[PDB]
């Protein structure tokens, strides 16, 4: 599922800026 | 047409009143922008209680004002670190913006001062924590819940854009929830005053507009793209474009393709297709009708914009609040004592602070 893909991305935590 | 006479006259009058409010707000902002306040407190006025968040510059601490007993959030910046990180301009800019703006969803700078080692910005304490935490915990927000927050962002960007400020840092991590359940925007290091275009690559991958990724000159429409990403994430529980690595995220962003959960209403999908529009000549917020294309969209038909601005709408969610100084909606961090050197560091760089 899309949710599972989201979990799989490893980007479910707080996301850093490019800086 | 879509509106009868009464509704059309009411909407026109409302839009004209917005223009009048914003013209006055610009006058007021420009006065404070030209004559910023400074040095309105000092460090031993506050007891340090707990670290609320950390970044490469320093940190934000819950503090208690000794005389008033009032709690505040104190951002501490290590000057030498700010210089090493190439952040002098951003830091000065953030403080200058914060002291000049005034809007109910923008955090209020209550004091600022500096010493030999550090810069200090003392802001209202927003006790509900980051939207991010609540969103990941609950999973996703209902469309009415997402809409209540979205409306506040629309109004805040309407305000900031009238001041020629591009925000550029929108994401749930950067939105706090206050004791009444309304949003507070706190971070302005990446905001920039510009009437026309600007070119810096900055932001967070999931939230970057295509024209930023593509190294174009860009304008305030990148904030309306970011609003689209935020509304999507609030309502879906995940953002529209994600992948293992940023480069893959960027390929999806620029592709012009977005997919929606089956539980999204048609009104929501229509709004998001017009905000997440790769074509700048078609993106809502960037057209001749400006922000009105967004505010007048069917998905916002039940939104009483004035009632949102006046904070008279009952919030869908009130964070837990055991009393002043409650920090339970924030994460726990290792507490590093703060030292002031005997030797002033980086004095010239920060004379304007
Ligand atoms: C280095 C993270 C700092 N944070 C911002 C997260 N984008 S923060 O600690 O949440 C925070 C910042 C500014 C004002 C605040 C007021 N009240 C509570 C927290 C506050």
């Amino acid at each position: 599922t899309t949710y599972a893909d989201f979990i799989a991305s490893g980007r479910t935590g707080r996301r850093n800026a490019i800086h | 047409g879509h509106m009868g006479n009464a509704a059309a006259a009411k909407k026109g009058s409302e839009q004209e009143s917005v223009k009048e409010f914003l013209a006055k707000a610009k006058e007021e902002f420009l006065k404070k922008w030209e004559s910023p306040s400074q040095n309105t407190a000092q460090l031993d006025h506050f007891d340090r209680i707990k670290t609320l968040g950390t970044g490469s510059f320093g940190r934000v601490m819950l503090v208690k004002h000794k005389e008033t007993g009032n709690h505040y959030a104190m951002k501490i910046l290590d000057k030498q670190k700010v210089v090493k990180l190439k952040q002098i301009e951003h830091t000065l800019n953030e403080k200058r913006i914060l002291q000049a703006v005034n809007f109910p969803f923008l955090v209020k700078l209550e004091f600022s001062f500096k010493d030999n080692s550090n810069l200090y910005m003392v802001m209202e304490y927003v006790p509900g924590g980051e939207m991010f935490s609540h969103l990941r915990r609950i999973g996703r927000f209902s469309e009415p819940h997402a809409r209540f927050y979205a409306a506040q962002i629309v109004l805040t960007f309407e305000y900031l854009h009238s001041l020629d400020l591009i925000y550029r840092d929108l994401k749930p991590e950067n939105l706090l929830i206050d004791q009444q359940g309304y949003i507070q925007v706190t971070d302005f290091g990446f905001a920039k005053r510009v009437k026309g275009r600007t070119w810096t690559l900055c932001g967070t991958p999931e939230y970057l507009a295509p024209e930023i990724i593509l190294s174009k000159g860009y304008n305030k429409a990148v904030d309306w793209w970011a609003l689209g990403v935020l509304i999507y994430e609030m309502a879906a529980g995940y953002p529209p474009f994600f992948a293992d690595q940023p480069i893959q995220i960027y390929e999806k962003i620029v592709s012009g393709k977005v997919r929606f959960p089956s539980h999204f209403s048609s009104d929501l999908k229509d709004l998001l297709r017009n905000l997440l529009q790769v074509d700048l000549t078609k993106r809502f917020g960037n057209l001749k009708n400006g922000v009105n294309d967004i505010k007048n969209h069917k998905w916002f038909a039940t939104t009483d914009w004035i009632a949102i601005y006046q904070r008279k709408v009952e919030a869908p969610f009130i964070p837990k609040f055991k009393g002043p100084g409650d920090t339970s909606n924030f994460d726990d961090y290792e507490e590093e004592e703060i030292r002031v050197s005997i030797n002033e560091k980086c004095g010239k760089e920060f004379t304007e602070f």
